[PDB]
């Protein structure tokens, strides 16, 4: 489990890391299930594309903002 | 002797500065002195952790009897706090409650009220109001 | 406590993630804007 | 160290507890 | 205010007498307001190394 | 100045004939003096709030030992009113017109 | 629907009500409004705010003194402008809000004037029995700031 | 540790940062010897950079005394009289300016506890808290347990 | 009408919110004392100390205040006036006394 | 009076320890997780049988590039202003 945990790229605590969805990394995750968790990734508009890399944030709720902002609505 | 010790009476007089007000042989015999300096700068580095808790649990005791001299509760009020978009630490907090009550009074008056909104839209499960001193702020 | 927060979508922990991190702290008087952290 | 059978009623472990007081009908 | 320095301490930090009838009550809950008091544990300017002792009369 | 009280650089003899001077100025009456607030009156550490009303009404309050200083320290504080030198003024605008 | 009226029928705190929002809106514009007019007729003084500099909220008064623990890379004489206003109030009024107030509406003038590092502090770590001891000296920078004066502005 | 050493309060020399501000560095005697192998670096810096740093504020006045030594100390003095005397034996170009720079920025006052960071003048400004506050006063302020 | 305090002691707090959202302004002013919660400051003018034969005889007895002491009584009375604990009354050693700072910093 | 055998943690007659609410509380929310965790692990993409070498070109090249780093282990040079400028310990007023 340790093995597999520093493999995945999970070495501090309450850090955020994205994997793919195939059954290799499914049943990797299935081994820790017990140490981490699993929460899905969405994205409200698309992919961020060349100019809109410096300007991005991971937002609350796994909700990849491709506008990120200092100002209220 | 070839090249003997010449200066053993400064390292001395370094590690004797460090014990110039204490009780009894520990100030003048160096074999306990050294054990004397070396548990008294281990317990200096190690009591940082000591007094951050020490101050936090004091903060938390003066914020607690400022709220049950004025009214209300400590959980109840950090709760309210919390839930009205206001990031205010718990110094600040102790020193308006010690220097300026009136601030701390309409604090508690706004978590009085925001506890009472919210316990009105549990009971109605809410539809309309939802609280006219709530409606959270959107940053995007 | 920081749970209620985060049904709103801004995070638990107010010293990082929103208007109080990301924003620069201080800045000139004439309006030259401050230079940003490192961090 | 006990075998796996005793007389004693041996109690059980922390977390194994905690999972039988945690799963009741 | 706008008070000195030495009235102003001495109005500060003074000591308070309180009163707490008794009658069909208990004691537990009379003692702890009542050590609540002496300790300081009603007042902002709570400190261990301060004093702020008030005095209690439970009659 | 900043932070100093105002009657310590000042020092007064007596404050109550000040007052009564500066309010007969003010076509005002004549102040008396009502007890406030009070705790402990038999012990060794006593304290009182002096008010001064003039025509039924407040214009400050002091706090002392007994009731002399109680009376003095009020009529300090209502003449430091009266004279607009108090710890909630303007403070002073360091800078350039 | 109907209980009667025992020691466990009614709950223990009293039934509190709601007025009416109409109402209450319009209460609270007449409260902001008089604000407005005693911010904009000029009756305060001496007053206060809790700037969040350094991440650390400070009591930033008229005429005070704070200490960071680092520098600001700048030159001792400059004047310091700073932001994350989130509760200002002279007397009888007060502001707060929202994560921070308005760029507009609190303009916090600060001056660093020494640029000093800090006594020698000592970090020593023991062990029994293991001949284990360390010991160091960290002295970190630090800087003193000094706030001129808070000016607000009547925009609400 | 803070129980053997004296401590002091952080405040201003006399008070820089309201009206304007003013130097406090003085004077800056220099001791660098003529020949040897331990003030390499204050010979250097002597001969690239104390002009600049002259200029850079004219309040502050540089004292060469060139002595023949051996381990080259400087001497900074302040508005309130105290006297810092540190030596830069063996010491590069940047370590000697970045600690000119860093004397030059500081003032007088000792490097010892600071002892609350935070200090303010005017403390209450809504009305020092006292026992008696909040708290609601009955009518004629009669005591409770009495008859009139 | 709705409170969320008693609008009776210290101040009088009114609670109020900006149209725009994004400020919270609340009003505040100061509450004083009224004339029927007040009592009167008596005056013990108390005189028991002057005749018809001499004058100076009141002035002579002023100074006819003076009780000597032990410490054991001395202590308790200390204590019973004070309301403190008799431990505090007793002197203290010198190694307690010369460590003293006799000259402490002093702040405002 | 009631007297402990050796080690009240290990042994035969041991001090039993008991749960409350906060453990239960925690459990439960522990295993709320990990079955939302388990309803999140539920749904493939590829099927396994449609990824018999799609990112086998990257690693390939990430083993390369580590190769070549590893493998390109040597002192650093070595100039003659190093020991040129040595001879400046002696420095006078020049
Ligand atoms: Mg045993």
């Amino acid at each position: 489990e340790k093995d597999i945990i520093k493999m995945l790229g999970l070495e501090k605590a309450h850090t955020p890391q994205v994997h793919k969805n195939i059954p290799s990394v499914n049943a990797k995750l299935k081994v820790v299930k017990h140490l981490i968790r699993i929460k899905p990734l969405k994205l409200p508009q698309g992919l961020p594309a060349e100019e809109n890399m410096s300007n991005t944030c991971l937002k609350s709720t796994g909700e990849l903002v491709v506008q990120w902002h200092l100002k209220p609505v | 002797l070839r090249n003997r010790v010449t200066d053993r009476y400064f390292r001395i007089q370094e590690v004797l500065k460090h014990a110039r007000h204490f009780r009894g042989r520990k100030n003048r015999c160096y074999r306990l002195a050294v054990r004397t300096v070396i548990r008294a700068f281990v317990k200096c580095t190690k009591a940082r952790y000591l007094k951050k808790k020490n101050m936090r649990t004091l903060w938390i005791n003066r914020i607690t009897a400022a709220s049950q001299e004025h009214g209300l509760k400590y959980p109840a009020l950090i709760g309210n706090l919390v839930k009205c978009q206001v990031e205010l630490n718990r110094k600040v907090l102790a020193d308006l409650a010690i220097y300026e009550p009136k601030t701390f009074k309409s604090l508690a008056a706004l978590a009085s009220r925001r506890r009472h909104e919210g316990f009105a839209a549990a009971l109605g499960d809410g539809k309309e109001p939802e609280g006219i001193f709530s409606r959270v702020v959107q940053y995007h | 406590g920081g749970q209620w927060r985060l049904q709103q979508g801004l995070a638990a922990n107010p010293s990082g993630y929103g208007p109080l991190t990301e924003l620069p702290d201080w800045s000139y008087a004439d309006g030259r804007p401050a230079p940003p952290m490192k961090g | 160290g006990s075998k796996a059978v005793t007389r004693h009623r041996r109690v059980m472990h922390f977390q194994r507890q905690k999972l039988m007081a945690v799963t009741e009908y | 205010s706008s008070f000195s320095r030495a009235p102003q301490q001495w109005a500060t930090f003074a000591r308070i007498w309180y009163l707490l009838d008794g009658k069909m009550q208990p004691p537990g809950k009379l003692a702890a307001m009542a050590s609540i008091r002496l300790q300081g544990l009603h007042k902002p300017v709570y400190h261990a190394l301060s004093d702020c002792g008030d005095h209690v009369v439970i009659m | 100045m900043t932070g100093k009280e105002l009657f310590e650089m000042w020092k007064i003899i007596n404050p109550m004939g000040l007052l009564v001077e500066e309010l007969k100025k003010r076509n005002v009456s004549a102040p008396e003096s009502r007890l406030t607030r009070q705790s402990g009156g038999t012990t060794a550490l006593p304290l009182y709030f002096v008010g001064l009303y003039c025509d039924k009404k407040l214009i400050a309050e002091g706090p002392g030992e007994t009731v002399l200083v109680a009376e003095e320290e009020a009529a300090r504080v209502a003449l430091r009113k009266l004279y607009g030198f108090t710890e909630n003024r303007r403070p002073w605008n360091y800078s350039k017109p | 629907g109907y209980v009667p009226k025992t020691s466990l029928s009614s709950p223990p705190w009293p039934e509190v009500v709601l007025p009416d929002p109409v109402e209450e809106t319009r209460h609270h514009a007449e409260v902001v409004k008089k604000v407005n007019e005693m911010i904009v007729t000029g009756q305060y003084g001496r007053l206060f705010a809790v700037v969040h500099f350094a991440s650390r909220q400070w009591k930033v008064t008229s005429e005070d003194l704070i200490l960071i623990g680092n520098e600001l890379d700048l030159a001792c004489g400059e004047r310091i402008r700073l932001e994350k206003v989130l509760l200002v109030g002279a007397d009888n009024f007060t502001l707060l809000g929202k994560p921070l107030l308005g760029k507009d509406l609190v303009r916090v003038e600060a001056t660093v004037i020494e640029k000093t590092e800090s006594w020698p502090r000592i970090i020593m770590r023991f062990r029994k029995r293991k001949n284990f001891k360390k010991k160091r000296i960290v002295t970190t920078p630090q800087t003193v700031l000094r706030i001129n004066s808070i000016e607000i502005a009547p925009c609400l | 540790t803070a129980r053997g050493t004296p401590s002091r309060f952080l405040a201003s020399v006399l008070h820089n940062g309201l009206g304007r501000y003013v130097q406090q560095l003085q004077r800056l005697s220099f001791s660098v010897s003529r020949d040897g192998a331990s003030s390499r670096g204050a010979r250097e810096f002597v001969e690239r950079e104390v002009i600049d740093f002259a200029r850079r504020n004219p309040g502050v006045v540089i004292y060469v005394n060139s002595r023949p030594c051996c381990v080259p100390r400087v001497v900074a003095e302040y508005l309130n009289g105290a006297v810092r005397e540190e030596s830069i034996h063996c010491k590069s170009v940047e370590e000697i300016s970045t600690l000119v720079q860093k004397l030059a920025d500081q003032s007088g006052l000792d490097v010892i506890r600071i002892r609350k960071p935070f200090h303010t003048d005017n403390p209450s400004i809504q009305g020092q808290w006292h026992p008696f506050t909040n708290k609601p006063t009955t009518f004629r302020g009669l005591r409770p347990r009495e008859v009139q | 009408t709705y409170s969320p305090l008693p609008d009776d002691y210290n101040c009088n707090v009114e609670l109020a919110l900006t149209s725009d959202g994004r400020t919270i302004v609340c009003y505040h002013p100061s509450v004083d004392i009224p004339y029927e919660h007040t009592k009167p400051i008596p005056r013990p003018d108390p005189v028991h100390n002057n005749e018809e034969t001499h004058d100076q005889v009141l002035k002579t007895r002023l100074e006819e205040k003076v009780e000597h002491l032990e410490e054991g009584p001395m202590i308790e009375q200390l204590s019973k006036m004070f309301f403190t604990t008799k431990h505090r009354w007793y002197p203290h050693g010198r190694y307690h006394r010369c460590r003293k700072n006799l000259n402490p910093p002093k702040d405002r | 009076r009631g007297r402990i055998p050796g080690r009240q943690w290990i042994g035969k007659h041991r001090r039993p320890r008991f749960v409350s609410l906060r453990a239960k509380q925690n459990m439960i929310r522990r295993l709320e997780i990990e079955a939302e965790n388990h309803y999140w692990l539920s749904m493939p993409y590829m099927t396994r049988e449609q990824e018999r070498g799609h990112a086998a070109v990257r690693r390939r090249e990430a083993f390369e590039a580590i190769k070549a780093a590893a493998t390109s282990k040597f002192p650093p040079h070595r100039f003659i202003a190093d020991q040129l400028d040595h001879l400046n310990v002696t420095k006078k007023w020049s």
